[PDB]
């Protein structure tokens, strides 16, 4: 996998994508 | 929490899949 950990912007892009624009993008830590 | 924990435990499919919000 790409496996490299996801924080922030990158972590917030990646699920939005494969499942987050459905929430999303507000991960308060 | 969950987001470190995705920034550190190496946050792929699974988590995407357990963290669809």
């Amino acid at each position: 996998f790409v496996n490299q950990h996801l924080c922030g912007s990158h972590l917030v892009e990646a699920l939005y994508l494969v499942c987050g624009e459905r929430g999303f993008y507000t991960p308060k830590t | 929490g969950i987001v470190e924990q995705c920034c550190t435990s190496i946050c792929s499919l699974y988590q995407l899949e357990n963290y669809c919000n």
